[PDB]
RNA sequence: AAACUUUCAACAACGGAUCUCUUGGUUCUGGCAUCGAUGAAGAACGCAGCGAAAUGCGAUAAGUAAUGUGAAUUGCAGAAUUCCGU
RNA sequence: GAGACCGAUAGCGCACAAGUAGAGUGAUCGAAAGAUGAAAAGCACUUUGAAAAGAGGGUUAAAUAGCACGUGAAAUUGUUGAAAGGGAAGCGCUUGUGACCAGACUUGCGCCCGGCGGAUCAUCCGGUGUUCUCACCGGUGCACUCCGCCGGGCUCAGGCCAG
């Protein structure tokens, strides 16, 4: 048995992100959200068959927030001090090296995870097996 | 312009790219008459046609080699092993260090087994890896993903217990087949022997090549080219002692290993030797062209087989690293500090 | 030029500021939390023979 | 994995390069497009008669409406023209990779022009601006396939 | 002073906090039970404190911090052997730290617990990558990795290898390497070999 | 740190004043330390390189190799080196820059203003030792 | 940071610590705030003298227009006041615990 | 069925954004007081083997005298010009 | 001499040929334009052919850094592959099909029997440091105790989806 704790189910009120309108038609516009301000905006009136409007009911459940699928949280490691500061908490977090840490140090850091029971969400970019 | 840049010499930008379009349509034009007026004089006098091609001639890393001018064969000494009998009328090293693999006969016909990575995702990578081979099996390390963690060291001594000659294990990255382990397993009372591990870099299988073909159940016939170090020698017998001896003849399958400047390019084709078409030009040879006896017939070709490129890495004494375990475990460990200059060739 | 470069503190907020500064050197926990590393030393406020 | 059909072999091949030519990108690419696919002696006798205005060039995606012969009918297509410099640079581009072809060693008579494309190159600056353009092309020795062997039962 | 000294570290500043977006913060202090920021496991704020450290010659120590020497850092904690027998050790801590808060008691027990299933976790996992032999290595440097495959396009343009395959297939017809009749080629062909 | 009104700390005026210097300053920054035979003799560590000095390459792809000098660039900040050399496409050997403090000078090229520059650097060392010793 | 006596120690001591990074020199009688709380953040470890520690009440002391400041609590300690005799003796029953159990 | 058009991906173009750099600018502070009829500031004409949309100089013309340093200049030609020496 | 300034569409108009190139009869107006590489080692030689261009081959750690030169975005364009369409289609909700990609609980603890070895075991000896009762070494041994390791036996707990 190593695994995450026991947790309620994820639930994810929706899993579509919520994009800006009319930005499918100019390449301007990035796809990051923003809301609209014109009074005879149809989005902004919301109007059946329209974009939907990011609000607070979306809001995740507050004992699942931040949970990975497993049910760990992600945990940003930059050396194996960070690991360790895991000790405790090797069912609820989950290592997650930083995308500008080295070969040799990323090993470090999966050996110390093994050996204190952590999940990495990354364990294999820079390594190899060698028998 | 040659001697100096005018990067360094000019720090007006655009003043300088003028100058320099200015040199680019001078000397293109200069070229130009420069060799029109050879081709006019060699065609009155071809002597000295021949007089300049003889003395100027392009380069190649493979003339411009270094090898150790020394004496001495330990498997890390770059030499000409056939140069050295041809000096020393004017392999024993190998024989003593691998006596199994540099024996009189080896086995009729070798069994192979083939497996993958631990927990691999590569099986249809690694049975067309086991078709390459004659009279080899492929089975899977781990049944399950919650199974057994079997090691490579037992699965060696399992199959050497059954009868197999050696084991191949296929390494993965990014679900690809990134190195391949070769294990000599032997027989009787020997211990299994070296070590040979590999990187497979440029995998295309048979389907992506386009004209490709079925191979046939015939053994093929081996074609190891270009390896002379006391290393390379090794790695040649090493893929001859995987393949039958004795081809059969009929299926005109053919399996190279060509040597490289150290990269075994690896094909696997079939062939039928044709009457050459009218058009077509006689086969030639290196420094004696116009190949003769064989004049006006060529060998077409078609792939039957897997693309790929291996690189020799280490060679090992026993099964691995743990499982070579006297004070000279490791034979040869290939590092960087070795390509360090162009012409240095190790194997 | 004429932005408001400089700022006038009261000279008794500075005295304050000052006094409670001191008041903290002489905190074992508040040194470390400052990032010294200090485990060695034998006293916090840690006074020296002049003589040396 | 998915593999991506690899490349046929260099030695096999045979490549020449176009950079930086002084001739119109959307006629050169009406004309490579038309003789993409086709042999190299097919080519030749192809370009040589539009030089000579014998045979014309359809106008496909950069079509105007210029010229409707009867030559259209080998086409389908019902507009045509008659380029003469896209045809000469195109003419030397592949006598130049008949040339390489030679000097690797290939078959004269059996290659095919697997790959032509028509990129743009920079405009040169003078109100009014001229249309430049890059061409590559690759030829290939026609796949030769052998027979197999019956296979043996043991 | 402790409640001070909790205001400047909780909503000033602290060296030893670590601070994630995941809703949770962490104590990067040696000395923390619990690698929180919490009030009741602050090793600074809490004058009187305990916690539990493995040396690396694998011993489970017992450190316990008093107020009365708290104004000298170099002798402020004391360090107290714990058994190697579990349940021994889990009652050393209920007498050593008998009358402390039930917190820094609890906390020490989980600190116990978490170190001695590592090292039962340690030496399991020792002992299988010792059977497997197998180790996780650099993978190639994008410098390396760039310059063989440089080297190799220009070996594979040097190679020429389909050329060089019908240079040797046709030498070894030449060379009687095939044998007479050979099932290799047509018998039309050979009489022209001769 | 420094001190007097005069010195800069600007890396914008170290950088100009280095490479838009006089190369009669080009030639107290191209110095080359001595060996350890030479300074336990001469008692002087770095002088200014000239054409006639014995030198070793300590630095660099061209490490522990041996030579004299053939041409002092100060334009470049470079100096050339006996044997020290690559071809180019044609084949015509080229000498390969060193930078002075890449080297350590094994010989020196004596004449009467160069024993002058040793005997100063000496009288100098020997007194402040003298100084702060008593 | 090395706080001295320029009446009792001298400035000598300034040259020597000057090359060493890190450390900083300040005399007894001219305090730094930023040198103090560098960054805001109190707690700057202090490396005094003992000519130094009797300086300080006349520093102080000597500046006019101000005194040690009062503080508005004599003991910071709250559990000290929450938790005593006098406090503890005097309240009401608890009405209820830190967890209330769910009712309905 | 071709073609044509659209979307996506790989590769190849076009273009010069982003990141990084800086012998440049901007602003502040400090020491000091010096153009010209003994012809200034500015404007030309010339002086180097190949030289400008540079710089230096003035028929002694990329400079001479004098002092100091102490072995170069350098993009290529080219100097029996100089090395215990005005 | 400096800076909580700007960083090549910025900062003076000018980081570079900048009051230049260019315009106007004239007074005047007045730009654009930085970055190869550590070092030119700035691509010898063969072969196309009339060119600011290729194919070989070479230098270099790298030439998909080749004086169009650090990185090399988007608009826009070509080739290859998949799919669709005929004044359609584009966005929202919900499946389906195909292609590509990923890969679920990281999968363990506890008892009993035998052997071996270390200890925090021994009212064993000696030494060191200390907050002065706590730690750490060195040498002894296995009567007790406790840990490991190896070889057997047994039990339990395990993530998700259905019924
Ligand atoms: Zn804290």
């Amino acid at each position: 048995m190593v695994a995450a704790k026991k947790h309620v189910p994820i639930v994810k009120k929706r899993t579509k992100r919520f994009m800006r309108h009319q930005s499918d038609r100019f390449k301007c516009l990035d796809s990051a959200w923003r809301k609209p301000k014109g009074i005879d905006n149809r989005v902004r009136r919301r109007f059946k068959g329209n974009l939907a409007m990011p609000s607070i009911g979306y809001g995740s459940n507050k004992k699942t927030k931040h949970m990975m699928p497993s049910g760990h949280k992600a945990f940003l490691v930059h050396n194996v001090k960070d690991v360790e500061l895991l000790l405790m908490h090797n069912r609820t977090y989950a290592a997650e090296i930083a995308h500008n840490v080295s070969s040799r140090k990323r090993i470090d850091i999966i050996t110390r995870a093994k050996q204190l029971g952590v999940k990495v969400t990354n364990a294999k970019a820079k390594v190899t097996t060698e028998v | 312009l040659s001697r100096v840049s005018l990067a360094r010499t000019i720090g007006n930008k655009l003043k300088r790219q003028q100058l320099y379009i200015q040199a680019k349509k001078a000397n293109s034009r200069a070229k130009h008459e420069e060799r029109h007026r050879r081709r006019k004089e060699e065609a009155k006098n071809p002597e000295l046609k021949q007089k300049r091609l003889e003395k100027n001639q392009p380069a190649s890393i493979d003339k411009k080699r270094i090898w150790d001018d020394l004496d001495d064969d330990s498997l890390g000494a770059v030499v000409d092993v056939a140069e050295l009998k041809r000096r020393r009328l004017e392999p024993d090293s190998l024989t003593s260090q691998f006596p199994n693999l540099f024996a009189d006969e080896p086995p009729p016909v070798p069994k192979i087994l083939v497996t993958t990575g631990i927990n691999g995702t590569i099986h249809k990578e690694a049975e067309e890896i086991a078709s390459i081979f004659p009279n080899a099996t492929y089975i899977r390390r781990t049944a399950h993903r919650y199974a057994y963690k079997y090691s490579v060291r037992e699965i060696a001594k399992f199959a050497k217990n059954r009868g197999y000659t050696a084991l191949l294990v296929v390494q993965e990255d990014q679900k690809r087949p990134s190195r391949l382990v070769v294990v000599h397993l032997n027989g009787e009372g020997v211990p299994p022997g070296p070590t040979l591990t590999y990187t497979i870099r440029n995998y295309a299988p048979g389907k992506a090549i386009p004209g490709h073909g079925r191979a046939t159940n015939h053994y093929p016939e081996l074609l190891l080219n270009n390896f002379k170090t006391p290393l390379g020698l090794l790695a040649a017998k090493s893929m001859h002692i995987l393949f039958p001896s004795k081809p059969e003849l009929a299926g005109r399958q053919v399996v190279t290993l060509h040597n490289q400047r150290d990269y075994i390019f690896f094909r696997r084709h079939r062939y039928v030797f044709r009457e050459a078409r009218p058009t077509e030009k006689n086969v030639v040879g290196a420094d004696g062209k116009e190949m003769e006896g064989v004049k006006g017939i060529r060998a077409g070709l078609q792939e039957i087989g897997p693309r790929m490129t291996l690189k020799l890495r280490r060679v090992d004494k026993g099964v691995g690293r743990a499982g070579s375990e006297g004070p000279d475990a490791v034979k040869w460990e290939w590092k960087a500090k070795m390509e360090k200059k162009r012409t240095r060739f190790n194997l | 030029i004429w932005r408001k470069w400089h700022v006038k503190i009261n000279q008794g907020q500075k005295r304050f500021a000052t006094a409670s500064a001191l008041a903290a050197s002489a905190v074992a926990p508040l040194l470390m939390a400052r990032g010294h590393q200090v485990s060695t030393v034998p006293e916090v406020p840690l006074v020296v023979d002049s003589a040396a | 994995v998915r593999y991506a059909a690899t490349e046929i072999a260099p030695t096999k091949s045979a490549r020449a390069r176009g950079s930086y030519l002084r001739v119109s990108f959307k006629n050169t690419r009406e004309t490579a497009q038309a003789i993409n696919g086709w042999k190299l002696q097919r080519a030749l006798t192809f370009l040589q008669n539009v030089i000579d205005k014998k045979e014309a060039v359809p106008m496909r995606r950069y079509a105007g409406s210029t010229g409707r012969t009867a030559q259209g009918k080998q086409w389908g297509v019902s507009r045509a023209r008659w380029p003469v410099k896209s045809a000469q640079f195109l003419i030397g581009l592949l006598k130049n990779a008949e040339a390489n072809a030679d000097a690797k060693g290939l078959d004269t008579g059996n290659l095919i022009i697997k790959h032509i494309q028509v990129n743009q190159a920079p405009k040169q600056r003078r109100p009014y601006m001229s249309n430049p353009c890059h061409i590559e092309l690759i030829l290939t020795e026609a796949e030769e396939t052998v027979q197999k062997s019956e296979a043996v039962v043991r | 002073s402790d409640e001070i000294v909790w205001q400047i570290i909780n909503q000033q500043f602290c060296a030893f906090k670590l601070k994630t977006t995941k809703g949770q913060n962490f104590c990067r202090n040696e000395y923390s039970v619990s690698g929180l920021c919490n009030r009741q496991s602050c090793p600074l704020a809490n004058s009187r404190y305990a916690t539990v450290r493995q040396s690396p010659k694998g011993t489970i120590y017992l450190y316990i911090k008093t107020i009365e020497r708290s104004h000298m850092p170099s002798k402020w904690w004391e360090k107290i052997k714990l058994s190697q027998n579990y349940q021994k050790a889990l009652e050393q801590i209920d007498q050593r730290l008998q009358f402390f808060p039930k917190f820094l008691i609890h906390k020490c027990k989980q600190r116990l617990t978490r170190l001695v299933q590592v090292a039962i976790r340690m030496r399991r996992i020792a002992a299988e990558e010792a059977r497997l032999g197998e180790k996780l290595v650099p993978k190639m440097a994008p410098k390396i990795k760039k310059r063989e495959e440089a080297r190799e396009r220009k070996a594979l343009a040097a190679a020429k290898l389909e050329r060089t395959i019908e240079r040797e297939l046709l030498d070894r017809l030449r060379q009687g390497a095939y044998g007479d009749q050979p099932l290799n080629c047509n018998p039309q062909i050979w009489k022209k070999v001769l | 740190m420094k001190v007097r009104p005069t010195v800069s700390s600007s890396r914008r005026k170290a950088r100009k004043a280095h490479f838009s210097a006089p190369s009669s300053v080009r030639r107290v920054i191209m110095s080359a330390p001595l060996s350890k035979e030479l300074r336990e003799k001469y008692n002087v560590r770095s002088i200014p390189i000239r054409k006639g000095d014995e030198v070793q390459i300590v630095r660099g792809a061209h490490k522990d190799k041996e030579g004299k000098v053939t041409s002092v660039y100060r334009l470049k900040y470079v100096i050339h080196v006996e044997r020290v050399t690559r071809e180019k496409a044609t084949g015509q050997t080229v000498p390969i820059g060193i930078h002075p403090s890449n080297v350590v000078i094994t010989k020196l090229h004596l004449d009467k203003d160069r024993e002058n520059i040793l005997a100063r650097i000496k009288a100098g060392r020997e007194q402040v030792a003298k100084a702060k010793g008593k | 940071l090395i706080v001295y006596s320029p009446e009792h120690d001298g400035k000598e001591l300034v040259k020597g610590f000057r090359n060493i990074p890190g450390v900083e020199t300040c005399p007894v009688d001219a305090l730094n705030l930023l040198q103090l709380a560098p960054g805001g953040h109190l707690g700057r470890f202090i490396v005094w003298t003992s000519a130094a520690i009797k300086q300080l009440d006349a520093v102080y002391e000597s500046k006019k227009g101000f005194f040690l400041p009062a503080n508005i609590v004599s003991q910071a300690d709250l559990s000290r006041l929450i938790n005593s005799t006098e406090i503890q003796s005097v309240l009401r029953a608890p009405k209820g615990e830190a967890r209330t159990k769910r009712a309905c």
